[PDB]
RNA sequence: GGGGGGAACCUGGGGAACUGAAACAUCUCAGUACCCAGAGGAGAGGAAAGAGAAAUCGACUCCCUGAGUAGCGGCGAGCGA
RNA sequence: UGGUUCGUGGAGCCAUGGGGGAAUCUGGGCGGACCACCGCCUAAGGCUAAGUACUCCGGGUGACCGAUAGCGCACCAGUAC
RNA sequence: GAGGGGUUGUGGCGUGCCUAUUGAAGCAUGAGCCGGCGACUCACGGUCGUGGGCGAGCUUAAGCCGUUGAGGCGGAGGCGUAGGGAAACCGAGUCCGAACAGGGCGCAGCGGCCGCAAAGUCCGCGGCCGUGGACCCGAAACCGGGC
RNA sequence: GUGGAGCCUGGGAGUGAGGGCGCGAGCGAUAACGUCCGCGUCCGAGCGCGGGAACAACCGAGACCGCCAGCUAAGGCCCCC
RNA sequence: GGAUGACCCCAGGCGGUAGGGGAGCGUUCCCGAUGCCGAUGAAGGCCGACCCGCGAGGGCGGCUGGAGGUAAGGGAAGUGC
RNA sequence: GGGCCUGACUGCGAGGCCUGCAAGCCGAGCAGGGGCGAAAGCCGGGCCUAGUGAACCGGUGGUCCCGUGUGGAAGGGCCAU
């Protein structure tokens, strides 16, 4: 198995579309633009994302709701993320929220709360939140909810 | 996890504790499934009356 | 450099979980006293976008 | 609407919040709209009366 | 002791417009281009009348990240800690 | 007025052109109008390496150019004109 | 040297090329001819597809160490694992509502524990979009500082 | 009715100056190689081929390549032919 | 069919501007390469009625040229007028 | 024409018409609390089709959802206009 074995699965490295270059390529002259026009010229049209051609774009004339906040902007208070009991079945014993974070299934700076997806299992789980049916469930199997702040 | 508990054999002939522990389960006839939990206690007397259930670890 | 989100869509519009684009009924900002209670009513609930202009909205919200 | 018919809201006289709007010719309605009005608040029929848009 | 010079870099004092907003004035371009003064092999900054919620941190600078988040915005285009 | 993400906005903070104008710790500034509570910090003197920026200069190295290319100049080029 | 090359008398047929156009040999544009130069790119981000890695996880950034065309360390962080709600909040739900009503937006693999596939994510490649001058050439102009 | 049919989902477009002709009308003057719709067609993109003297769109007919073979379409069969 | 484009039989499609898709050719450069082709002649030039390829092209031969060129297979672009 | 009245409902809304979007339109049924009727029933303005204006920005009533260390407040949001 030397260098010259060393080839990619077909189709992992395509060729790229080149345009402008003669009239067997099927993309020659109009390099694949058409013919005139805004879109044609380089540099192109405004962002088709949004604008229009010159009318109230469909994004514009919906309306808005809710709070955006205001300076000094986001009030700090504390952040739930939810974990279900489902995503508790590969520990064994103890759960608070850091082995959640090393696990990959809460994330830093949130507060950890149950949430009864899933069955649970008799472990002792330390949490700042449960949810209704979590702390139901986690009664009913044998576990020891422990409620933190 | 559960446990899936089937009444197979009869506590008839057996001891009081054991008739018991059925009506603990909540097994009263022959061949009466229950979708228990998979606690000690009520994994405790699952263990007491083997020989007249069949278990189920469903999850 | 990285794309900006469009804040104008990030204030009306929200991107559900399945991917649609969900905005509140227009027609009831103002001029209301002469429409009845079922106009009121049904423009305060969300719809759902048409496709291709939902479409264009969460391409101007790259990171939600 | 116009001068003449202005627009108006009806405001439950027992809780006092306003729950309709509607419209009457004033010249041909001087006084208030006294109405009967199912107010959610109350969550029954109320006197609703009118008042200033 | 000063003067003057030095490619680019740096700080300070001043400071556009085309352009973008598919017109345009706020806004943008941009405190950019450019002018000027000064510094130096760097320059600035720096040892909390700070941060801002951690009962916490501990000068400054610089990179990554936080984050195109928080916000800002003819709440438009965009701007952006 | 400027700076800040903050375009007057509930607009604080930092700076300051004008007017008014304190106190020395039981003094004062801050935590985004403001008030209270609870904290944080010590203004109106100065200096301070290193980590950072640049490349006239020397060297090293290129899936960089190879004389219409590569610097404007491979050559008596910022020349001839 | 039963073939082929060059030439062209006669006969048949026959309206340059490019561009622009509803339509050009067109008496519409461009080009005297030749040689060289000459126009869809790159970065970051996005989206979709695709080739692999791993998979309820996936992945590092700056750096640090090593190398001197050697790689590794680094988990900070990022995306995903839950949604609904303006939000407080609740959560396989949630929001509206008096509702246990109705509705909106949401919520569940193939084979005999093993493979197979996979959410997702990472990297490569490709198309396209966003931001840059963004396919190349071209104004008339505007502004600054000088002459 | 298996068709370069249809349907769903997604990537990429281009086009958003049409024109002739037949028919149906409107406008015009029961004018226009006029104009504006409707149905169809062709040209556009079939300025490739046959006919129509020549001639995008009338008739004939949808050109993958080769043949010093055959049959036809329109139109033709006195000579040009 | 046979088994997976191994090639063969049958049938059908194959005008085409904008435009979508697919497959290729060639140019410069990197790995392959401390290799290999090369003065018994590299690249480049000029011929060829020869061979291969639908084609872009690739061989081959003669002349010129006088020192470089660079395979299979991959990689990257200042890639074709 | 007359009697009683306020359904010129609150919470919704199966299903559609229309339609590039955004809009526009019709709507049975369920719940709340009503109106008329002996009742069956009818009533979510008007025989019907015009009588209209998306967002942004702000006003007012409600709500009591957010409140930048904390309690308040400022200011927002939400419902209605
Ligand atoms: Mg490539
Ligand atoms: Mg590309
Ligand atoms: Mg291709
Ligand atoms: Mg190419
Ligand atoms: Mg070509
Ligand atoms: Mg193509
Ligand atoms: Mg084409
Ligand atoms: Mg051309
Ligand atoms: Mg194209
Ligand atoms: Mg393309
Ligand atoms: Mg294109
Ligand atoms: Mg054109
Ligand atoms: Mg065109
Ligand atoms: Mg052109
Ligand atoms: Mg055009
Ligand atoms: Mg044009
Ligand atoms: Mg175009
Ligand atoms: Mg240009
Ligand atoms: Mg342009
Ligand atoms: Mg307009
Ligand atoms: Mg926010
Ligand atoms: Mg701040
Ligand atoms: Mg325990
Ligand atoms: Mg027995
Ligand atoms: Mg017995
Ligand atoms: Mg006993
Ligand atoms: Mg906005
Ligand atoms: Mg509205
Ligand atoms: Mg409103
Ligand atoms: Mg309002
Ligand atoms: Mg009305
Ligand atoms: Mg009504
Ligand atoms: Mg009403
Ligand atoms: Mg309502
Ligand atoms: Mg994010
Ligand atoms: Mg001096
Ligand atoms: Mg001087
Ligand atoms: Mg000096
Ligand atoms: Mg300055
Ligand atoms: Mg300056
Ligand atoms: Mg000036
Ligand atoms: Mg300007
Ligand atoms: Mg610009
Ligand atoms: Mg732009
Ligand atoms: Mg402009
Ligand atoms: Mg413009
Ligand atoms: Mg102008
Ligand atoms: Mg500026
Ligand atoms: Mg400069
Ligand atoms: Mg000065
Ligand atoms: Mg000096
Ligand atoms: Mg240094
Ligand atoms: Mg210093
Ligand atoms: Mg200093
Ligand atoms: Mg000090
Ligand atoms: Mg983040
Ligand atoms: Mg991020
Ligand atoms: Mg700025
Ligand atoms: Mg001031
Ligand atoms: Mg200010
Ligand atoms: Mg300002
Ligand atoms: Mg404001
Ligand atoms: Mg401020
Ligand atoms: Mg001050
Ligand atoms: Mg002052
Ligand atoms: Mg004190
Ligand atoms: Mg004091
Ligand atoms: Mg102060
Ligand atoms: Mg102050
Ligand atoms: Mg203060
Ligand atoms: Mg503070
Ligand atoms: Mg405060
Ligand atoms: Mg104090
Ligand atoms: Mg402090
Ligand atoms: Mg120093
Ligand atoms: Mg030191
Ligand atoms: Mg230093
Ligand atoms: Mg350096
Ligand atoms: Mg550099
Ligand atoms: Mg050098
Ligand atoms: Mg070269
Ligand atoms: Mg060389
Ligand atoms: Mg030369
Ligand atoms: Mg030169
Ligand atoms: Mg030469
Ligand atoms: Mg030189
Ligand atoms: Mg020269
Ligand atoms: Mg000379
Ligand atoms: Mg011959
Ligand atoms: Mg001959
Ligand atoms: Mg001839
Ligand atoms: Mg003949
Ligand atoms: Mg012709
Ligand atoms: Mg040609
Ligand atoms: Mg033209
Ligand atoms: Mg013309
Ligand atoms: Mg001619
Ligand atoms: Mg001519
Ligand atoms: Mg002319
Ligand atoms: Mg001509
Ligand atoms: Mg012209
Ligand atoms: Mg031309
Ligand atoms: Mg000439
Ligand atoms: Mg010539
Ligand atoms: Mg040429
Ligand atoms: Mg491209
Ligand atoms: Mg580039
Ligand atoms: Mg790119
Ligand atoms: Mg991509
Ligand atoms: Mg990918
Ligand atoms: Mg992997
Ligand atoms: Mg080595
Ligand atoms: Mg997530
Ligand atoms: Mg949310
Ligand atoms: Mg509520
Ligand atoms: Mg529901
Ligand atoms: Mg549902
Ligand atoms: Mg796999
Ligand atoms: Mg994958
Ligand atoms: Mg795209
Ligand atoms: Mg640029
Ligand atoms: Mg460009
Ligand atoms: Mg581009
Ligand atoms: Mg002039
Ligand atoms: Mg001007
Ligand atoms: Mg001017
Ligand atoms: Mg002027
Ligand atoms: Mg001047
Ligand atoms: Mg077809
Ligand atoms: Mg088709
Ligand atoms: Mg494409
Ligand atoms: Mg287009
Ligand atoms: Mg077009
Ligand atoms: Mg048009
Ligand atoms: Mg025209
Ligand atoms: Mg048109
Ligand atoms: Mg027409
Ligand atoms: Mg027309
Ligand atoms: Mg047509
Ligand atoms: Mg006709
Ligand atoms: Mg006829
Ligand atoms: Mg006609
Ligand atoms: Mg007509
Ligand atoms: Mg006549
Ligand atoms: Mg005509
Ligand atoms: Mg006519
Ligand atoms: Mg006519
Ligand atoms: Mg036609
Ligand atoms: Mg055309
Ligand atoms: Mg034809
Ligand atoms: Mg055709
Ligand atoms: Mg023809
Ligand atoms: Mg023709
Ligand atoms: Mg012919
Ligand atoms: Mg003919
Ligand atoms: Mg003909
Ligand atoms: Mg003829
Ligand atoms: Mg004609
Ligand atoms: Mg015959
Ligand atoms: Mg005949
Ligand atoms: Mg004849
Ligand atoms: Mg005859
Ligand atoms: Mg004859
Ligand atoms: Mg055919
Ligand atoms: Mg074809
Ligand atoms: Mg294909
Ligand atoms: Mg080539
Ligand atoms: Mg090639
Ligand atoms: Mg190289
Ligand atoms: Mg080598
Ligand atoms: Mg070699
Ligand atoms: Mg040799
Ligand atoms: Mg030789
Ligand atoms: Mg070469
Ligand atoms: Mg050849
Ligand atoms: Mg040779
Ligand atoms: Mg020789
Ligand atoms: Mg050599
Ligand atoms: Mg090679
Ligand atoms: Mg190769
Ligand atoms: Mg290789
Ligand atoms: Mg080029
Ligand atoms: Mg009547
Ligand atoms: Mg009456
Ligand atoms: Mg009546
Ligand atoms: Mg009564
Ligand atoms: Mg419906
Ligand atoms: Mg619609
Ligand atoms: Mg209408
Ligand atoms: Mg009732
Ligand atoms: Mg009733
Ligand atoms: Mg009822
Ligand atoms: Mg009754
Ligand atoms: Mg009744
Ligand atoms: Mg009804
Ligand atoms: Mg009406
Ligand atoms: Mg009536
Ligand atoms: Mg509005
Ligand atoms: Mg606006
Ligand atoms: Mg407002
Ligand atoms: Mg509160
Ligand atoms: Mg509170
Ligand atoms: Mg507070
Ligand atoms: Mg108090
Ligand atoms: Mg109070
Ligand atoms: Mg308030
Ligand atoms: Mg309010
Ligand atoms: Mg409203
Ligand atoms: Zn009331």
């Amino acid at each position: 198995m030397k260098l010259s074995d060393l080839r990619p699965n077909p189709g992992a490295n395509k060729r790229r579309k080149r345009v402008g270059r003669g009239p067997g390529s099927g993309h020659g002259k109009t390099a694949t633009r058409g013919h005139k026009g805004q879109k044609s010229r380089s540099g192109g049209l405004k962002d088709p994302r949004r604008f229009e051609g010159g009318r109230s774009t469909t994004l514009m004339r919906l309306p808005k709701r809710g709070m955006q906040g205001q300076v000094p902007g986001e009030i700090k208070r504390p952040r739930y993320q939810g974990v279900n009991l489902k995503d508790l079945a590969r520990f064994e014993g103890e759960v608070t929220p850091e082995l959640l974070v090393r696990a990959g299934l809460l994330k830093k700076g949130y507060r950890l709360k149950i949430l009864g997806e899933g069955e649970a299992k008799p472990l002792k789980v330390v949490a700042h939140a449960f949810s209704k049916s979590a702390l139901e469930k986690l009664k009913a199997a044998g576990g020891e909810p422990v409620l933190l702040e | 996890p559960r446990l899936k508990v089937k009444l197979v054999k009869s506590p008839i002939g057996y001891p009081k504790d054991q008739k018991a522990a059925l009506k603990a389960l909540g097994l009263r006839r022959l061949q009466q499934e229950r979708v228990l939990e998979d606690t000690p206690a009520i994994r405790g007397n699952v263990e007491k009356v083997a020989h007249l259930v069949r278990v189920e670890v469903v999850e | 450099p990285k794309m900006k989100t469009h804040k104008g869509a990030k204030k009306r519009v929200k991107i559900t979980a399945s991917g649609k684009v969900v905005a509140m009924k227009t027609g009831k900002r103002h001029l209301n006293w002469q429409k009845s209670g079922k106009e009121i009513r049904q423009k305060g609930r969300k719809f759902v976008l048409a496709k291709p202009e939902a479409e264009r909205i969460k391409l101007l919200l790259p990171y939600e | 609407a116009s001068e003449v018919r202005i627009k108006l809201l009806l405001e439950c006289t027992e809780c006092k919040r306003r729950n309709y709007a509607t419209e009457k010719n004033k010249r041909n309605t001087p006084n208030k709209l006294e109405l009967r009005k199912y107010c959610p608040w109350c969550r029954k029929h109320t006197v609703h009366r009118e008042v200033k848009i």
